[PDB]
Formats: structure tokens, sequence, C-alpha cells
């Protein structure tokens, strides 16, 4: 559904319907690294808006249960588990300039900021 | 408890009703319809499911007996009363209605209504 | 007659179960849709 390139401009993430996010290399030969796969959302069906945060150590990802999971997106694994929204959480965007920022829009008609 | 439990009400509720629609006589399936319902707890539900087995047949001891036993269960000591004397009233050579009003009347205490009950009871000899 | 009967009074479960464990997971995925 959603593919976000991450601010350092060598990877395109790539949330897959397939209930987790893939990264690419955007720079290389159209490499999978699957090193680089993120675990544990549902998104088949939903488009999740998962983003990256400016010093690439963090990736936000959004899953219509209500969860905004904070991962540390090296470690491949999240760090958070919470209440995003109650409907699709559709947009999960980390903040560049903001350190703490994660704005969430989904079909819940309410649009958070949290930090 | 949101769908899946829900569901499985759904589904034994809707058996229950497909097997009264059948039958509508013999009262087992009547029964274990409403004992069903007080075991997951709305005794409203129980208690028109005992209204309706009570219309399509209103001779019938057990009927009356386990309608009054989940009242006296759950005490609404006051609908149980009327219970048991609508019973009487319908029914009254059947002795153990008698009984067991006067029995939960006891551990009630009101003695004064059990010996009322009871002079009723006698005006039958 | 009897036995077979018996035969689905399971995999008659199944259904409603993988009804159930995709629908739990389809809804939940974010998509809300309703058969009919």
């Amino acid at each position: 559904p959603a593919v976000t390139l991450s601010p350092n401009g060598k990877w395109l993430a790539c949330q897959s319907m397939d209930n987790q996010i893939l990264i690419f290399g955007a720079q290389n030969r159209f490499r999978l690294n699957k090193k680089k796969i993120f675990k544990g959302h549902m998104v088949a069906g939903y488009a999740c808006q998962v983003d990256f945060s400016p010093d690439m150590s963090y990736v936000i990802s959004g899953d219509g249960n209500g969860k905004l999971n904070i991962w540390d997106w090296k470690t491949t694994k999240l760090y958070s588990r919470f209440k995003a929204h109650d409907k699709v959480c559709i947009g999960a965007v980390w903040h560049p300039h903001e350190t703490s920022k994660v704005i969430t829009c989904g079909w819940d008609g309410l649009i958070k900021l949290w930090d | 408890d949101e769908e899946e439990l829900n569901d499985y009400k759904l589904r034994k509720r809707k058996t229950f009703e497909d097997n009264i629609r059948k039958n509508r006589t013999v009262i087992s399936n009547w029964i274990k319809y409403a004992q069903w319902e007080e075991s997951l707890k709305e005794i409203q539900r129980a208690r028109s499911i005992y209204e309706r087995a009570l219309d399509v047949d209103y001779r019938n001891i057990t009927l009356w007996l386990k309608y009054a036993e989940m009242e006296m269960k759950n005490r609404q000591v006051n609908h149980a009363r009327n219970i048991w004397d609508r019973a009487i009233t319908t029914l009254p050579r059947v002795n153990q209605f008698w009984y067991k009003y006067t029995y939960m009347e006891e551990m009630l205490g009101n003695v004064a209504g059990a010996r009322q009950v009871f002079e009723r009871w006698m005006e039958w000899q | 007659k009897a036995k077979r009967k018996a035969r689905e009074k399971q995999l008659e479960e199944a259904r409603r179960l993988a009804a159930l464990q995709k629908r739990r997971e389809l809804r939940a995925a974010g998509i809300e849709i309703q058969k009919k």
C-alpha cells in the first residue's frame, strides 16, 4: 500500500500488505533487505502509513487494530505498541524536525500528535 | 467477549428457538433454553421464556416449579410470591406448590403471611 | 443420516472458525467490511 523513503535516501521502506514492512535499497539495484523486515502489523486490507524518524534509528508504524508501533528500525523489533486510533490508523508520520512527534491520522476522524 | 462469545450466544439461541419452533410441545427444550439463559444471567429473557412456555402448557408442575426456582435463587422475592400465588390459584389441588410457598415464606420470616396462606390452603381441606 | 450429521457437527464449527479467525484478523487489520 505505502512506500516511504528513509530520510537518508538510501531505502524505500514499503509497508507490504502481507502485514509487515519491507525495506529495499532505493539507490542500489532493487535489493530487498530481508535483514530489514519489520514484523508484527496487520496491513492486509489497510494502507498503514509508516515513516522514519530523522536519525534513521526509529521507525513508526500503524495497525488497524489501534496499534501505534514505535520500532527501533535497526534492531528490526518494536520497542512500543500502544493505542493510536480506534478506527483504521492510517497515517503514522514521524516528524523530521521534532524528536518525539508522531502525528497520526486515520479513519477515526481525530488527528493526534504524540510526544 | 466482543463477538466470538456473542456469536456463540447467537447460535445457541437460534438453535433453541428452532427446536421449540418444531415442537413447542414437550417442554425439555423450553426449560433448557431458559436455564441456559439464567446461566448466562439474563433473567428478563428467561422470564419472558417461562411466560411463553406457561402459555402453551399452564398445567405443568415442573414448569411452574423451575420458574419459581429461578425467581427464588435470584431473590426477586416479590416476583417469586406473585408466581407462587398465581400457581396456587390455577392449580390448587397440587400440594408441593403450597409447600414450597410456605417454606420460602418461613425462611423469609413473614409468618403472618404463612398463617394466612395456610388458612387459604385449608379452605380446600 | 445419524452419524453423517455428527460429522458436520464439527466441520460446521470450523467454518465459523475460519470465518472468525479470518474476520477478526480481517476487520482488526483496518477494514470493517460486512458480508451483507
